[PDB]
């Protein structure tokens, strides 16, 4: 059983990661991330939503999810891996 | 306790 690891770029541009899933999610839940931050899942395996190796902002991630239930990145981790 | 880079 895979769990994912993902990167983020700050305000700076600096690129933090890798971090894995469960640790994005606790900050998720903290409510530490803005919609409009730059994440990205590492092409560790596959993953049928196809979003390995992108930088795509956290807003536009829930949209090609559609649905979530306490944060994104282990709704991923659980529907696309 | 906040991610780095962030705040």
């Amino acid at each position: 059983s895979v769990e994912s690891s993902w990167r983020y770029i700050d305000t700076q541009g600096q690129i933090h990661g890798p971090f894995t899933t469960q640790m994005m999610s606790q900050w998720y839940i903290g409510g530490y991330f803005a919609s409009t931050l730059q994440i990205s899942r590492l092409g560790s395996t596959p993953e049928t939503l196809g979003i390995n190796d992108i930088f795509i902002t956290l807003g536009e991630l829930m949209t090609k999810l559609e649905k979530y239930d306490t944060d994104p990145f282990t709704t991923f981790d659980k529907l696309h891996v | 306790a906040p991610p780095p880079g962030l705040s």
